[PDB]
Parts: structure tokens; sequence; C-alpha cells
């Protein structure tokens, strides 16, 4: 059995550690499948227009 | 002390400078041709 | 080069309030002091949702439309 | 013919309101049908009289185009957002800005109020949606996970409480409490620029230039596919009688049956006299609280007002 | 001229710094990602390049040539089962990109795994792709053997793509493999199925040519 | 998240105009387009704005009419913003209100 | 029958482009100035 | 579906099948299937949130 | 004797060129009936699998199969690398570029605007007249 | 005419011209430090140098922002790849990079010109 007391914080105490440090944005969640329609067909003439 | 008669050399440099700088930068073209100002280069073009 | 467009914006989620309050900073603006700390609500005469619920809007709208058309007619 | 569609009477323009000096980009109706806001690219917000069509007030204060405007139903407030990056609360008791919501990294494209909690939600071009407390002007959550600009957002009281489409052709159904995506719907091929909520049937619609889709709410099931209005559509709005309005960037506007998915009217309105043929376009449309007027904010700096035709059936497919 | 591996690692430092800086600059269009992955695969350090393609798919997972380069790196460097996982994840996340299906049914056929290519084709006919996909699966069968299973594929294809040209092609198939009675059964099934008021000439033209 | 205060206003407007044009051309191209060619349409829009300011009649000989109509639309929008800003600053300079010196030179150049 | 530049009527009338049944409203400056408010306090 | 849910949980709902692409039927009328759940459940979720 | 003509039309799609390339590769391949009948007799009931039978995580290809795949894929990479053939560079034409990229941009200008700007070049070559 | 040709040739500004010269100077000081370090390793003197930077040494040491390839439905734990042959008696800085685009094209242009002028 353990008795836990929260440490008493000094009011006259500035911030302790540097926070401005920055690392690049991590990977996003696993890619969702697209569920698209079957690729409507493209013609040479409209591709040229 | 600018202007006078136009020679073929100045006119061909004027043609090539219009090919490079366009018809809306005449003080960049007239820096390439001494004794000719920007109004003179524009007038000679048109 | 130096002079260039954007073609993509800067994304949000990595500064001052975004995920861990930027790890709990002790820096705060003068625009972030307490101000207007009490939401005003609609009273019974204003347009409270108790009064808006039973109202037939089409009859009142048609009456106001008729009065506006009559005012525009009687003007000229 | 598997369904038989309900007959809806056709709509007709009866009032062209004019006076903005920029594209009218948003519109919203007051809870009591006394007036309605518009916001435009002339950096102002205009209170218009809904009966007489007369300009009731003009409110300056934005630095750029006004993109979304909404009137609160619980509180006497007027929330507005812009390309300014500024989100504002207008106290209508004083007609002055009392609170500004800071933190969007880029332009703010839309905003919506939660109907029961006093929580504002906003879309931005920085690929995020933000969740704001009205009283404390602070960011509760930052809904991130879209990869392009976020175009439209809505709110419920019931499940998934935040639905947003964006320019990455996806739609995320979220958790307001956790701040994380529940369903990513990728069925569209081009950018979703308008989502809309049905008042009764617990489904929603979503629009993109390929086609428009109807969807059940708990987990997003496919239900239907409303097609034929193939332009870049900007807004969708639902009538409780099951009338759906799709207005596009080319000025074309189609009127639709919600249930059967039938196109009963096509409306191609004409531009203002000084205006140009390439300038026909709809950015917003909204029904009034009587649901018998249709207010469209046009790209020819006009507000066009439509009402139903009182002549009987000349119609039915 | 480079000596022992100190100067080689210095050259690698300069090149990887240049590529990672270009990635930091743009973070968009994948030419930097692909060029850095090609440079890493050219030095047989392909785990670096696996990481590069996974990072680039974290950036843009809908870019199909990125999938193609990653899977062709893993096929090229004799890592069959990696590339097999890559194609499976590719056809899962992008089911409408027919490129992935054609290349993955081609890889399973070139590796001698017949039944694996059969299972990938059946997963592909679950999506009901297009005319050319069904014809490619028929050509896969007819390339091996199995006129009966290819006939079952034709039955599915005429049931899921009702079109007179497809019935004509299946009729021409049943002609060319000498099953004229089966072809006649297909004819008597087609002319009853199309009805009376819809038909264009070509069905009865080809059926008259057969009975000619 | 820096605020668009007074010296960022034109740069923010012309930052957002480009983005709106980018979203419109990503929605306007059909399904089988190579998804390149955005930078060229943006250059056509900048050149169309320069030709509006110079009062030069702007016509590209071969160009698709949706791109040409969209460029004309956004050039009319930037024309409206330019002209209304000029009217506002001219009324301010006339009444004697607090104006910058640079806005006096810019306003003379617009007028 | 000469038309001066001071008239030079382009852009035909709003009644001519929308018709008689559509009523056109041109609104410049507004009723009830910014001191006179929207939704009124309980006095 | 298991190759689609790499980093997701077991209760995450994602769509990866072709049966998710076909439209449902007309769902005729005021059906108790497509209903906003319950007004007391709405108040309960409102209070929780 | 056989004869088959297959020219190319315009580009129009990334999938049509894929389909053409697939038809080329899939007509070039030859199946081995010995290995086919061997694997058929070894596998039996499951040699005609459905979408969901069992064998997904079982096959281990021997060295000859992976060598054939690698050689075929190297040939395919070579055929892809021969896609854009360089047109021969003549220096007799009057050059109108000062850079290496300026030449290709002027070529693109002659591609697009070359049909419309056909009178002014005649005016230039006749002496800025007409 | 000389100023005309010299100004029709130019496209670069101040910063591009100072960066090109800075790149040449960086290449020169790199070859000089390379020669000094090669001599110190050839005779054999193990003087170590310093480094004062946060990032940058993370490139050769390990995989920078490593993502593991997603795994499923096929065992891929047994197979591995073979490292590159070193061959540090023929290998050059040009060899790892591959032939230059301007170099190859330049070469052909040469050949093309030759044939045309010879014919
Ligand atoms: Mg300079």
């Amino acid at each position: 059995v353990i008795r836990m007391v929260e440490m008493q914080k000094d009011p006259m105490e500035p911030p302790r550690f540097k926070i401005n440090k920055k690392i690049p944005r991590g990977p996003p969640s696993p890619p969702a499948p697209v569920m698209h329609s079957p690729s409507r067909k493209m013609t040479v003439k409209e591709q040229q227009e | 002390i600018k202007g006078g008669v136009w020679r073929n050399t100045e006119d061909e440099i004027l043609k090539a400078a219009v090919m490079k700088y366009g018809k809306n930068q005449w003080s960049r073209i007239a820096s390439l041709l001494h004794r000719k100002s920007a109004k003179q280069c524009k007038a000679r073009w048109y | 080069t130096a002079a260039r467009p954007t073609f993509e914006p800067a994304r949000g989620g990595r500064g001052k309030g975004e995920g861990d309050l930027s790890q709990l900073s002790k820096q705060y603006s003068s625009r972030d002091l307490p101000s207007h700390t009490k939401i005003k609500y609609r009273q019974t005469t204003q347009d409270a949702p108790e009064e808006v619920r039973n109202r037939d809007f089409r009859r009142e709208l048609e009456e106001r439309e008729r009065a506006a058309a009559r005012e525009k007619n009687r003007d000229r | 013919t598997m369904p038989k569609p309900q007959w809806h009477p056709p709509w007709k323009l009866y009032r062209v309101i004019s006076g903005h000096l920029g594209w009218v980009r948003c519109i919203a109706v007051e809870p009591g049908n006394q007036w309605f806001v518009t916001g435009s690219a002339d950096r102002t917000i205009k209170i218009w009289d809904l009966a007489s069509g007369k300009l009731k007030l003009s409110l300056t204060g934005h630095i750029s185009t006004v993109r979304g405007v909404i009137v609160s139903t619980r509180s006497p407030y007027l929330f507005s957002c812009g390309e300014d990056k500024q989100v504002k609360c207008w106290d209508l008791e004083y007609n002055k800005v009392i609170r500004h919501y800071h933190g969007h990294l880029s332009a703010v494209y839309g905003l919506d109020l939660h109907p029961t909690i006093d929580v504002l939600v906003t879309c931005s071009r920085d690929s995020t949606a933000r969740i704001w407390d009205v009283r404390t002007k602070a960011s509760v959550h930052t809904l991130s996970g879209h990869t392009n600009a976020v175009a439209t957002v809505r709110c419920q009281a019931a499940e998934p409480q935040i639905i947003t489409g964006s320019h990455d052709t996806t739609i995320r159904l979220w958790d307001l409490v956790a701040g994380k995506t529940r369903v990513t719907l990728t069925n569209h091929k081009k950018s979703v620029r308008a989502v809309v909520l049905h008042p009764r049937h617990y489904t929603f619609a979503s629009g993109s230039p390929d086609n428009i889709k109807q969807w059940k709410f708990p987990d997003g099931s496919f239900i239907q596919n409303l097609s034929g209005h193939n332009a870049i559509i900007n807004t969708l709005t639902v009538n409780s009688d099951g009338v759906l309005v799709s207005g596009a960037d080319n000025g074309t506007m189609h009127l639709w049956d919600w249930r059967t998915g039938y196109n009963f009217q096509r409306v191609h309105a004409a531009v203002q006299p000084g205006s140009l043929d390439s300038e026909s376009g709809i950015f917003a449309c909204a029904f009034d609280q009587s649901e018998s007027r249709l207010l469209t904010a046009e790209a020819d700096k006009t507000i066009k007002v439509y009402r139903e035709d009182d002549t009987a059936t000349e119609e039915t497919h | 001229k480079i000596t022992d591996e100190e100067e080689l690692n210095d050259y690698k430092l300069r090149k990887r710094k240049t590529f990672e800086d270009n990635i930091r600059k743009n973070r968009t269009v994948i030419s930097n990602w692909i060029k850095y992955a090609q440079w890493e695969e050219s030095l047989k350090e392909i785990q670096r390049a696996r990481s590069i393609y996974e990072r680039a798919l974290d950036v843009d997972y809908r870019n199909i040539t990125l999938w193609l380069k990653y899977a062709e790196m893993e096929m090229k460097n004799r890592q069959v089962n990696h590339a097999r996982n890559i194609w499976d994840r590719a056809i899962t996340t992008l089911p409408r990109v027919n490129q992935f299906w054609y290349k993955y049914t081609y890889m399973e056929e070139m590796l001698g795994n017949v039944a694996g290519a059969r299972q990938v084709f059946e997963r592909w006919m679950e999506w009901q792709p297009e005319e050319q996909a069904w014809h490619s699966y028929i050509n896969f069968e007819l390339r091996y053997k199995e006129v009966d299973r290819a006939r079952t594929i034709y039955e599915r294809f005429v049931l899921v793509h009702p079109d007179v040209k497809n019935w004509i092609k299946y009729a021409r198939f049943e002609e060319k493999h000498a099953y004229f009675a089966h072809a006649r059964k297909v004819y008597e099934r087609a002319v009853e199925f199309f009805g009376d008021e819809h038909m264009d000439e070509h069905l009865y033209v080809a059926f008259a040519k057969f009975e000619e | 998240a820096k605020t668009v205060t007074k010296q960022r206003v034109e740069s923010h407007f012309d930052l957002e105009l480009r983005a709106a044009v980018m979203h419109d051309i990503l929605d306007m191209m059909p399904e089988g387009i190579k998804q390149n060619k955005a930078r060229t349409i943006l250059q056509h829009l900048s050149e169309a704005w320069r030709c509006w300011k110079a009062n030069i009649p702007w016509k590209v000989p071969g160009l698709p009419t949706p791109i040409e109509n969209m460029i004309l639309r956004y050039v009319k929008a930037k024309a409206d913003w330019w002209t209304n800003t000029a009217h506002y600053n001219r009324e301010r300079i006339r009444r004697g209100a607090t104006v910058d010196k640079t806005v006096c030179k810019k306003n003379l150049g617009r007028l | 029958e000469v038309v001066l530049h001071e008239d030079k009527k382009y852009y035909p009338t709003a009644e001519e482009v929308y018709g008689p049944e559509v009523e056109t409203i041109v609104q410049e400056e507004d009723t009830q100035p910014l001191t006179e408010p929207i939704i009124k306090p309980v006095k | 579906d298991a190759i689609a849910r790499q980093g997701q949980s077991k209760d995450k709902v994602i769509y990866s099948k072709y049966t998710d692409l076909v439209p449902k039927e007309v769902m005729n009328a005021d059906d108790p299937d497509l209903q906003r759940p319950d007004e007391e459940a709405i108040k309960e979720i409102t209070e929780k949130t | 004797k056989k004869k088959r003509k297959n020219p190319d039309l315009g580009f129009s799609d990334y999938a049509a060129a894929q389909l053409r390339q697939y038809h080329r590769l899939t007509k070039q391949i030859k199946p081995d009936m010995e290995t086919y009948e061997r694997l058929r007799e070894k596998h039996g009931e499951e040699f005609f699998p459905t979408s969901n039978s069992l064998l997904h995580g079982t096959h281990v290809p021997s060295t000859e199969e992976i060598d054939r795949m690698v050689i075929d894929l190297e040939k395919q990479i070579e055929k892809r690398d021969k896609y854009s053939r360089r047109r021969p560079y003549n220096d007799d034409a009057d050059i109108d570029y000062i850079n290496e990229r300026n030449a290709k941009f002027n070529k693109k200008a002659e591609r697009f605007y070359g049909k419309y700007t056909a009178e002014i070049k005649q005016n230039l070559e006749r002496g800025t007249a007409v | 005419l000389s100023e005309a040709r010299a100004r029709l040739a130019n496209t670069q500004g101040k910063k591009a011209k100072r960066k090109a010269r800075e790149k040449q100077l960086e290449e020169a000081r790199r070859l000089a430090a390379l020669q000094k370090r090669r001599e110190l390793r050839a005779a054999g003197i193990e003087i170590q140098k310093k480094r004062k930077r946060k990032r940058g040494v993370d490139y050769n040491a390990e995989i920078p922002f490593e993502k593991k390839p997603a795994l499923g439905f096929y065992d891929t734990s047994e197979e591995n790849y073979q490292a590159l042959d070193a061959d540090f008696r023929k290998l050059r800085q040009q060899d790892l990079d591959g032939e230059l685009r301007s170099e190859k094209e330049g070469r052909d242009r040469k050949k093309d010109k030759q044939h045309l002028k010879r014919k």
C-alpha cells in the first residue's frame, strides 16, 4: 500500500524546460480505399480540346 | 546628345532586344543602344 | 526561387492549442484575458425557441408581404 | 420505374434584390422570418428585410471576403467568418463585434453552430476544422485529417455530430468529444463542396461535380445517387417537404425530390443587366423558416428570391 | 576517384542531404521521392528505399505510379513476397485502378502461381470492372486450357454486362472452339432474353451468318 | 497564426485569389486529364489582369472556353476590388482623413 | 437621332431582362442606422 | 478487409467491398429504420457531450 | 502467313497505354504445360480456387520462375526507357534561343501558337511588310 | 555589338551568380580537405575533427524518418537482399551518379552534327 502526496509547487518558480522544439508531422492514419466509379473513358479529341 | 540617324546595326540590336525584353520595356532596350533614348526606340519600333 | 507562389498552404495542428496546448505554455496574449464571460440568451419577447416552435410562419410572412406591397402601392 | 415520386409544385423567381458590390457568398435566415443576413466579397454583412426586400442594415468590419454567416437560435448573436482568417461574433443587441475567434492559419470557408451546446465549428483552407466554445473563445478541438482545403461543415445533436466535406474528395464523420474521425467516405471523384442534413429522415446529402449522393447517418451507408446536375455545385439545401436544391457555379440550379431522387425542375436564371455571361453563378441558397421562399446568393451580386407556383399539376414525369 | 568507404559515405551524405532537403522544400510532387528512391535502390540499400516509398505513400497514397515503382523495385530486386504484399495493398486501397490488377495477375502468371492468379482474377471480377478485364481473364484461361471454366466466365460476363456485342463475341468463341450446339443454345437464350422491341440488326445478322 | 493587418492585405487577397482559381480548375478539368497545367492557367490569369489594367484587349487564340470564362470572371472580381478600394481611398483623401503617403501615390496611380 | 456619349445606353433594363412579374429591388444606403439596433433588449 | 485496417481498431467502420457501392432501395415511407434516434437519447448525448 | 497492323492513336489516358502494353506482354508469353499439369496434379481440388479458398500465403516460387520474372521485367524497363526518342538536332535553322530550356520553350510555342502565328513570320521573312 | 551579345546571353541575377561561385568554392575546399584527410589516412595520423550541428549526421547513421513496410497475408521475414559490390579500385564519383543529361545529349548532338556535315 502506497501513500501518494502531490508535490507542493513553488509559486516563485519560472518554467523549467524548453518547449519551442519542433519535429515534423508524423504519419497519418492508414489510407482509406477510394470506392470510385469505373474511370469514365477519355477520348483523344477531348484531351486535345 | 541622343538620337540622330538610325543605322542598320542599331535597328538589328533593337529587333533582338524587342525579341528579348518585349514591347513594354523600352528603357531596358535603350540601355542597350547608346545615343538613343527610350522614346526614340519606341518610336523607331512603331 | 525566392519570389515564388504557394501551391499548398501551411497545415494546422502544430501550434499553441493543438494537441497538448503546445505542451502547456505560460505565454498568453492580452486578447486572451477573460472578456465577455457570460453568454446572453434570447428572452421571451426577443425570439426564444419556446416562442418560435408554435408559430405558423407562412401566415405572418404572407401578411407582412401584403402590407409591404400595399405600402409600395400607396406610395406610388 | 421502381419509385413513384411525390409531385412538387414548380418554383419561380419573383424578386431580384441588388445592392452588394461583390459576389454574395453566403446567406442565412433569422429564426423569426423578420430579416436575413447576407455576406459578400465587398467585405460587409447586410441585414435585409425578408418581406419587403429592403436593406435593413450594413455591417462593416471584415478585411476580406465574407464566406459564411449564421444567426444563433439560442443566443442573440451573429457569427461570421471570412478569408480575413477572422471568425467573429456580432452582438445584435449592439450591432458590434464582441468576440473574435483566433487560430485559423488561413482562410475560413464555412461555419456552423451546434444546436444545443453553444459550440461553433469552422472550416478552413489550412485543411482543418476547429471547434470553439462561444463563451470562452477558445479552441476545444482541431479536427485534422483532410489533406486539402475544407469546404463545408454541419452539426447535429445526435450521432456523428460533425460532418464535413472538403477538397480532397473525401468526407469525414467525426467525434465531437474525442476529436477523431469515425468514417471517411471517399465515393466522390471531385471535391465535395456542399453537405446538407435532412430534418426528419436521419440521412444526409453531399455534392461534388461528378454527382450528388445520399447517405445514412450512423456509419455512412450508400443509399442512393442523384445525378444529372453535372457542374461544380456550391450549395445544397433541404426542405421538410422533401425538396432539394442544387445550385452550381454556372448559375444552373436543379430542384430535386429527396426521397425518390427525381429531378422535377431545372432553373437557369438570367444575370443582372450590367453583368456578364461568364458571371452567372450560385454560391449559396437557403429556405426561410416558413420553407416557402428560396433565397439564392448569386455571382452577379444579386439576391434572387423564389416562391412556388400556385398553378396545379402540369407535370409528373 | 573514390577510395575506401569513408569518402563513399561522405558522397552518400551529400546526396542524401540534397534529397532530404528537396523533400523538406517541396513535400509535394513525387519526382523528388522517386529519384531519391531510385538512387537508394541503385546502391543496393533497398530498405532505405522501402522507407522512402512508404513515406511517399504517406504523403500521397492515390498516386498510382508511386505504387508501380515501389512494386517494381520489389519485383526487380527478387523480393517476391514483399511485392506481393504491395500489390495486395494496392488493389485493396485503389480497386478501380486496373493497372494494378493487370500487373499483379501478370506477376502471378510469370511466377508459375496459377491458382494465385485465379484468386486475384476472381477478386477482380467481384468489382465488375469492364469489358477488357473479362476478356483478359478469358485470355488467361484459353492461354492455359479450360474451355469449360472460361465458358463459366463468359456466362458471368454476359449476365453482368448485357450487351449485344458481348453476346456476338461469345457466339464467335463458341464457333471457333467447335461447340455449335452450345452456340445454338446461346443463340436461343439471347434472342429470347433481348425481347422484341429493343434489338439492333447485328444479333440476327451474326446468327444468320452462323446458320449460313 | 499571424493576422492580416494593413501591410498584408493585398498579398493576402492575391494569395486567396490564386487558391480559389486552383480549386476551380481542379474541379473543372474532366476525369482523364493529366492533372498538370495549373501553373499555366495561373499565368494566363495574371496576364489577363495586366491586360485589364493596361486596357489591352485580352484574347488567347486557342484556349478552352471554361478556362477563358473563369479567368474573365476572376479578373472582373479583382477589377471590382481594385476599383472599390480606389473609390474608398479617394473619398478618404478628399475629406482629409488619416491616410498613408503610399496610399496617396497608389491612389493617384489607380485614378 | 444621335446618341451622345453621356447617355450611351448599354445593358438593357432590369424590367426588360427579368420581366414584369419579377419585381427588381435596387438597394443603396440603409434604413435604421447602426445606433438603432437589431433584436431589442428587454426594457 | 484485414489488409485495409492496419493501424485501425476492431470497431472502426471502413468500406472496402463492392456491396458498399450499390445503391439501396427506395426505403418507401416514414419507416422506423431511418429515424433520428430518440429525443431523450438526444438529450442524453447532449448532456454527455 | 499472318499479318497484323497495330499503330497508335493519341494518348488520351494512362490506362489505354497500359492496356496496349499488357496486350503486348501477354501475347509474348508462352505457358509451360509440364509445370502446369504438375502443379495441377499436386494441388488437386484447390487448383480452381474461388476468391476465398485457402491458398493465400502458401506459394513459394523456385529460382527459375523468379529469374524469368526478373529478366522479363528488365526487358519491360528497357521498353519503357525507349519511350521518348530524341529528334535529331540540326544547327542550320536560325536559332532563336540563348539557353538550353529556351529552345524547348520555343518548341512548345511553335507547337501551340504555330497554327495561329503564320502570317507574322511571313511578314518577318519578307521584311516587316504587309 | 559586344555588349549586345553579352546582355542577350545573360539571364541570372546577383544571388544566382554568387551561389554558383559559392558552389565552385565549396567543391574546391571539399577536394582540398579530401586531399588533406587522404594524406593523413595514407601516412597514418588519426586527428579527429569536430561537428557543431543539431541534425545532419542522422543520414548515414540510420534510416531517417523510417516507416516500416506494412505486413500481411505473406511471410516475408526469411528473404533478404544482397549488398552492392564495393570494388574500390575502379569506382568513381561519376560512376555512382550515372552519366549526365547534358553530357549524353551533348555527345549525340556532336554525333548528329558530324554526320550531317559529313553528308
Ligand atoms: Mg538588378
